[PDB]
C-alpha cells in the first residue's frame, strides 16, 4: 500500500501546479501526496476550534491505522514508517515549481481598479483573501495586511487605506456586510492596539447604522472587545502616556454607545426588537423615565466601563450626555429584567466595582458607594490602585458601617491582622479618616514589637 | 523594550526602600511581581526594621492598579500546579487568546507548560540553539508585562524551576533577553549564578553565530 | 604593608610617570589600583549593609582594573605567580562576601514559596551553594600556601589568616543555618597564648574570636532562618573587612627563590608487554643561599 501510494504519486506530485493536473479537485485529493499537501495548507490555515483541529488529527491517526491495515492486508495476499515515507515523498516531491512575485502582483492590479473590474473580482478576492485576517497565525494577519497594503495603495499612514480610499470606493456599498462582519470577527484575533484602534475608528465611521441587525451585532462584539478583553485596552489606553489618538478611538466609541443608546431608548415595546432570543445575555432594560430597552448585560458593561476612562481631551457633548443618561443626578438607577425569568438582576459586580471606585469620574464613585455590602467593603479595601480621596470617603462609609452594625462585620471578619496593618498603611499615605476601624481593630490587638 | 534601570535593581539588591519611593512607576511595574511578593506573603524575617520596610512597600504599590492582577495570580493553589507539571514532565520523559480568555489558573498551567517544554527541548540537545522554539507570547506587544510579571512568580512560587535553565530558556526564546533582565531584577540575588550559567555554555563567537 | 592604603595610593599614582619599563609601568598602576581597592572599603560601618553592597562593589571594580593590569605585569623572567593567585583569591573572597550579603538581604528580599531546610528552600539552597564556595577559597588558600614555599613567615601567616577567615565564614554559615544541631563544638581554644605577631594579625584574631563567641551564643536559640542569623553572618563579614588587607614581603620581594629542571626519558611508542622503563631526575636551583628560610631534603615525586 505504501509502494502503491509511491507508485500513484510521480503522476501529480511531480507535475507542476496547474489546475488541470490531478483532474482539479476530485484526484488531486485521492493521491496520498497531493492530499497530505493540501491536507497540510488547510490544517495550517480559540478552544473550540482547538477542539476541532484535534479531532482531525484524531481521524488522520485512524486513516492511518487504515491504510496500515490496508498494507497488512496487502502483504498478507501477496505471500498467498510508512506515514513517515509518505510524508517526506510528499514534502520532497517537488511540485509547485512557481508562484515571480511582480507578475502576479501586477495580474492582480487588472481585478480590482482596471476595466476588467466588476462585482466578482472584487467579492471573491475578499472571500479568499480578507478571511485571512481572523486565522489564528499572526504571520496570516501581517502578510494579509501588507499584501493589501502593498496592492491597494495622517494618523496610521500604513492602514490609511481602509480609513481613505475603500469607503470611498464604488465596491463598498455592497460588499459592505462581508467586510465588516469579518473584520469584527478578526477583533478578537487582532492584538496590536494600532490595529485595534484603526479597525473601531473604521467600523465608527462607516457601518450601516440603519440597520438594526448590524448595529446590534456590532455593538455586542464592541462590548465583547472592551468587557472580555483588558490588557489590549491597557495599553490602548495607559494612564501614564495618553495620546490623542487614544482620545480619538474613545471619542468613536462613545459615539457608537451614544447612537446604541438612543436607538434603545427609542425602541417602543410591542416591536419586532423583542424577540425571545437564543442568546442569555438580553436584559429587558427600563428607565425611571418611562422608556423600555432590550439589549445585553455586557453591552451594559461595555457603556459603563467606557465612561471610567475620564474625559476626552478634546470632546465633552457625548461623554456627559452619556454620563447623564446612564448615571443621573438626584435620581434613581433603572429596574433592569432579566428575559429568561423577567426578575431583577444585578448590575455592577465586584470586578465592575472596582473600576467604578477606581475611576475620578466623581458621580460615578458615589452612585458605587451607595448601598455597599460589608462583605463588599472589605472586597474594595482589600484591593490597591484607588485614589486617596475615593480611599478616604470609602474610610469613612466604612466608619459609618461600624458605628451602626458592627455585629455583621466582626462576624464575616476571618483575620484582623493584616487588613489593620494595610489601612494604617492607607491612612497614613495621606488619607484622612477610617481611624475608627483601625482603633476597633487595635482594640483587640495592641501593637507589638517584632 | 524598556529594561530595569541600573538604580532599580541596585536598589532592590540592596533593598533600599527609602530610594525606593523615588522610582518612576514605569520602571517600577518591572520589579513590582517581587514587591508585592513580599509585601503580601509570610515575612520570614521578623524585624522591626523589615516591618516598617514592609509597611513602606505596601504604601509605594498601593497606588497602581496593576497589582490587582498579580493577586489573581497569587492566590492560586500551587500544589495542583506542581503535581500537573511534574505528572507532564514524567509524562514526556493564538495562546495569547487563550491568554485574554482565562483565569489565573490556567494562564499559570498553559505558561508553566510552556517553559517546561523548551527547557526539555534544550536539555536533550547539545546546545545547537533551537531558537524557533516557539513565538507566540513573547511576540506581541500586549501580552509582554502581563507574562513577565507572570513568569516572574512561576518562576518564583513553583521554586522546583531552577533560575540558570529559567535564563537559558529564555536565551533560545525570541524576545527572551528583556524577561531575562526583568526575572533576575525580580530575583536579585542570583544574578551572580545566572551569569555564571550563561557562560558554561559557548566557546567561542563561533563565526558570530545568533 | 601596614594597611595605610589611601596614603599609598597617592604615593604610586605619582610613580606611575617616572618609570621606564612597561612592566613596571603595569605593576606600579596596579599597585594603585589595589591601594584605591582597599581603602573603598574603609568607607564601611557596621550594621548598615546597603553601605557593606555599594562599598564591596566599589572595591571590587577597582581590584579588577588592578588584576588586569597585573596580569599584564608577568614576564617570561620574574612571572608574578605568587601576586596574582593572591589577589585572585582577594577578588573571590569579596565576590563571595558581595553574594553572602546579597543572599542574606535575599531572605527579606525574596520569602519562601506555598511549601507547608525546607520551607526556606532557595535561601537554604543560596546557603549551601554559599557554604561550598567559602570551603573552596579556604582549599585554594591552602594550596596557594603550599606553593609558597619561598615565602617568608609572616606571608605565609598572612595567607594562613585568610584562609582561616575564609573557613570562619564557612563555619559560621554551617552551624547558623545548615547544621546546627550537631556541630554542637565547644569553643575551648587556649587562646591566652595567641601571640599576635602584628597589629593585622592582632585584629584578625579579635575579630575571629567575636565571630565566634557570638555563633556560639547563637547555637541552638533560633529557627534557622531567622533575621538574626543574617545580622549575624553580616557582621562577621563587616568586621572580616573592616581590618584592611595587609600586603607582605613575598608579594613585593622575592628572596630564597628555587625551581627544579626535571630531566626525564622522553608521541612516544612502547611495545604493551615491555613496560616503560622511567628515569627522572632534576637539580634544585637556588637564588643565592639555599636554605634561608626552609631547608629542602626530600621530593616526594608523585607520578600518575
Amino acid at each position: 500500500i505504501s509502494t502503491l501510494y509511491w507508485k500513484a504519486w510521480p503522476l501529480l506530485l511531480v507535475v507542476a501546479a496547474f489546475n488541470p493536473e490531478n483532474i482539479g479537485l476530485a484526484a488531486w485529493e485521492e493521491y496520498p501526496t497531493l492530499k497530505m499537501l493540501m491536507e497540510m495548507v488547510m490544517t495550517n490555515n480559540t478552544l473550540t476550534d482547538e477542539e476541532t483541529r484535534t479531532e482531525m488529527l484524531n481521524r488522520e491517526l485512524q486513516t492511518a491505522q487504515r491504510e496500515k491495515q490496508e498494507i497488512l492486508a496487502f502483504e498478507g495476499h501477496l505471500a498467498a514508517h510508512i506515514l513517515d515515507q509518505v510524508k517526506s515523498l510528499n514534502q520532497s516531491l517537488r511540485l509547485g515549481h512557481l508562484l515571480k512575485q511582480r507578475q502576479l502582483l501586477g495580474r492582480l492590479q487588472d481585478l480590482l481598479l482596471g476595466p476588467k473590474a466588476d462585482e466578482q473580482t472584487t467579492c471573491e478576492v475578499l472571500d479568499y483573501f480578507l478571511r485571512r485576517l481572523g486565522s489564528s497565525q499572526v504571520a496570516s494577519r501581517v502578510l494579509a495586511m501588507k499584501g493589501l497594503s502593498l496592492v491597494l495603495s495622517d494618523v496610521l499612514q500604513g492602514y490609511q487605506w481602509l480609513l481613505r480610499d475603500l469607503p470611498r470606493l464604488p465596491l463598498f456599498d455592497s460588499v459592505r456586510s462581508t467586510t465588516a462582519l469579518a473584520l469584527q470577527q478578526a477583533i478578537h484575533m487582532e492584538t496590536d492596539p494600532q490595529t485595534i484602534s484603526a479597525y473601531l475608528i473604521y467600523l465608527s465611521q462607516h457601518t450601516p447604522v440603519e440597520e438594526q441587525a448590524q448595529h446590534s451585532d456590532l455593538a455586542l462584539d464592541v462590548a465583547r472587545l472592551v468587557v472580555e478583553r483588558s490588557t489590549i485596552m491597557s495599553h490602548l489606553f495607559s494612564k501614564l502616556s495618553p495620546s490623542a489618538a487614544s482620545d480619538a478611538v474613545l471619542s468613536a466609541l462613545l459615539s457608537i454607545f451614544s447612537r446604541y443608546v438612543r436607538r434603545m431608548r427609542q425602541s417602543k415595546e410591542g416591536e419586532e426588537v423583542y424577540s425571545w432570543s437564543e442568546s442569555q445575555d438580553q436584559v429587558f432594560l427600563r428607565w425611571s423615565s418611562g422608556e423600555t430597552a432590550t439589549m445585553h448585560i455586557l453591552v451594559v458593561h461595555a457603556m459603563v466601563i467606557l465612561l471610567t476612562l475620564g474625559p476626552p481631551r478634546a470632546d465633552d457633548s457625548e461623554f456627559q450626555a452619556l454620563l447623564d443618561i446612564w448615571f443621573p443626578e438626584e435620581k434613581p438607577l433603572p429596574t433592569a429584567f432579566l428575559v429568561d425569568t423577567s426578575e431583577e438582576a444585578l448590575l455592577l459586580p465586584d470586578w465592575l466595582k472596582l473600576r467604578m471606585i477606581r475611576s475620578e469620574v466623581l458621580r460615578l464613585v458615589d452612585a458605587a458607594l451607595q448601598d455597599l455590602e460589608p462583605q463588599q467593603l472589605l472586597l474594595f479595601v482589600q484591593s490597591f490602585g484607588i485614589p486617596v480621596s475615593s480611599m478616604s470617603k470609602l474610610l469613612q462609609f466604612l466608619d459609618q458601617a461600624v458605628a451602626h452594625d458592627p455585629q455583621t462585620l466582626e462576624q464575616n471578619i476571618m483575620d484582623k491582622n493584616y487588613m489593620a496593618h494595610l489601612v494604617e498603611v492607607q491612612h497614613e499615605r495621606g488619607a484622612s479618616g477610617g481611624q475608627t476601624f483601625h482603633s476597633l481593630l487595635t482594640a483587640s490587638l495592641p501593637p507589638r514589637r517584632d | 523594550l524598556q529594561f530595569v534601570s541600573p538604580f532599580a535593581f541596585e536598589a532592590m539588591q540592596k533593598v533600599d526602600v527609602v530610594c525606593l519611593a523615588s522610582l518612576s512607576d514605569p520602571e517600577l511595574r518591572l520589579l513590582l511581581p517581587c514587591l508585592v511578593r513580599m509585601a503580601l506573603c509570610a515575612p520570614a524575617d521578623q524585624s522591626q526594621s523589615w516591618a516598617q520596610d514592609k509597611k513602606l512597600i505596601l504604601r509605594l504599590l498601593s497606588g497602581v492598579e496593576a497589582v490587582n492582577s498579580i493577586v489573581a495570580l497569587l492566590s492560586v493553589d500551587f500544589h495542583a500546579l506542581e503535581q500537573d507539571a511534574s505528572k507532564e514532565q514524567q509524562l514526556r520523559h493564538g495562546l495569547t487568546l487563550e491568554f485574554e480568555h482565562s483565569d489565573s489558573p490556567r494562564r499559570l498551567r498553559l505558561v508553566l507548560s510552556e517553559l517546561l517544554a523548551i527547557m526539555n527541548k534544550v536539555s536533550e540537545s547539545n546546545g545547537e540553539f533551537f531558537f524557533k522554539s516557539s513565538e507566540l507570547f513573547e511576540s506581541p506587544v500586549y501580552l509582554e508585562e502581563a507574562a513577565d510579571v507572570l513568569c516572574i512568580l512561576q518562576a518564583e512560587l513553583p521554586s522546583l524551576l531552577p533560575i540558570v535553565d529559567v535564563a537559558e530558556a529564555l536565551l533560545h526564546v525570541r524576545n527572551g533577553a528583556w524577561f531575562l533582565c526583568l526575572l533576575v531584577a525580580n530575583v536579585p540575588d542570583s544574578f551572580n549564578e545566572v551569569c555564571r550559567g550563561l557562560i558554561k555554555n559557548g566557546e567561542r563567537q563561533d563565526e558570530e553565530s545568533l | 604593608r601596614m594597611g595605610n592604603h589611601d596614603m599609598a595610593k597617592e604615593l604610586y599614582q605619582s610613580l606611575l610617570t617616572q618609570v621606564a619599563s612597561e612592566h613596571f609601568y603595569f605593576w606600579l598602576n596596579s599597585l594603585k589600583e589595589f591601594s584605591h581597592a582597599e581603602q573603598c572599603l574603609t568607607g564601611l560601618q557596621e550594621e548598615n549593609y546597603s553601605s557593606a553592597l555599594s562599598c564591596i562593589a566599589e572595591s571590587l571594580k577597582f581590584y579588577h582594573k588592578g588584576i588586569a593590569s597585573l596580569t599584564a605585569a608577568s614576564t617570561p623572567l620574574n612571572p608574578l605567580s605568587f601576586q596574582c593567585e593572591f589577589v585572585k583569591l582577594r577578588i573571590d573572597l569579596l565576590q563571595a562576601f558581595s553574594q553572602l550579603i546579597c543572599t542574606c538581604n535575599s531572605l527579606k528580599t525574596s520569602p519562601p514559596p506555598a511549601i507547608a531546610l525546607q520551607r526556606c528552600g532557595r535561601i537554604s539552597n543560596q546557603m549551601k551553594q554559599s557554604m561550598e564556595e567559602f570551603r573552596s577559597l579556604a582549599s585554594r588558600y591552602g594550596d596557594l600556601y603550599q606553593a609558597s614555599f619561598d615565602a617568608d613567615s609572616a606571608t605565609l601567616r598572612n595567607v594562613e589568616l585568610q584562609q582561616q577567615s575564609c573557613l570562619l565564614i564557612s563555619h559560621a554559615i554551617e552551624a547558623l543555618i545548615l547544621d546546627p544541631e550537631s556541630a554542637s563544638f565547644q569553643e575551648y581554644g587556649s587562646t591566652g597564648t595567641a601571640h599576635a605577631d602584628s597589629e593585622y594579625e592582632r585584629r584578625m584574631m579579635s575579630v575571629y574570636n567575636h565571630v565566634l563567641e557570638e555563633v556560639e551564643s547563637l547555637n541552638r536559640k533560633y529557627t534557622p532562618v531567622s533575621y538574626m542569623h543574617t545580622a549575624c553572618l553580616c557582621n562577621a563579614i563587616i568586621a572580616l573587612l573592616k581590618v584592611p588587607l595587609s600586603f607582605q614581603r613575598y608579594f613585593f620581594q622575592k628572596l630564597q627563590s628555587t625551581s627544579i629542571k626535571l630531566a626525564l626519558s622522553p608521541p612516544i611508542a612502547v611495545q604493551n608487554n615491555q613496560q616503560l622503563a622511567l628515569k627522572v631526575e632534576g637539580v634544585v636551583q637556588h637564588g643565592s643561599k639555599p636554605g634561608l628560610f626552609r631547608k629542602i631534603q626530600s621530593v616526594c615525586l608523585n607520578v600518575s
